[PDB]
């Protein structure tokens, strides 16, 4: 609008379950940091560090809904939003073959 | 920032 952008924000929580011989399907990408971020702010439209730099098309992530850009904001039913890179891939890895994500989808409109 | 890939397994 004339004040400022306008948005769609999507919520999706999603449960990926996957062969021992295959990935999730997605690139996660975000800021590095030894322990959980105090200094970073989440805003509506940059809402979490970590986010899907890219989804394979066709993958496990794909086929339950997870698209490039979304905002992890929870691994396993655990906040991630102010923690840093290695601590969220080291929570993706804990469940093997499972993996619990929900995530927001940012649009502009 | 870093990014990790979960492609592959």
């Amino acid at each position: 609008g004339p004040l400022g952008s306008d948005y769609i924000i999507k919520e999706k929580t999603v449960l990926l379950q996957k062969k021992d011989s295959e990935g999730f399907g997605f690139v996660l990408r975000g800021a590095k940091a030894q322990t959980p971020i105090e200094e970073f702010t989440p805003t509506p439209a940059f809402p979490a560090l970590q986010y899907l730099e890219s989804v394979d098309e066709g993958g496990v992530a794909w086929r339950a809904g997870l698209r490039m850009g979304d905002f992890l904001i929870e691994v396993n039913g655990q906040n991630v939003v102010k923690v840093g890179h290695r601590q969220v891939v080291n929570m993706i890895r804990q469940g093997g073959n499972t993996l619990m994500v929900k995530v927001v989808m940012v649009t502009r409109h | 920032e870093e990014s990790t890939s979960f492609q592959g397994p």
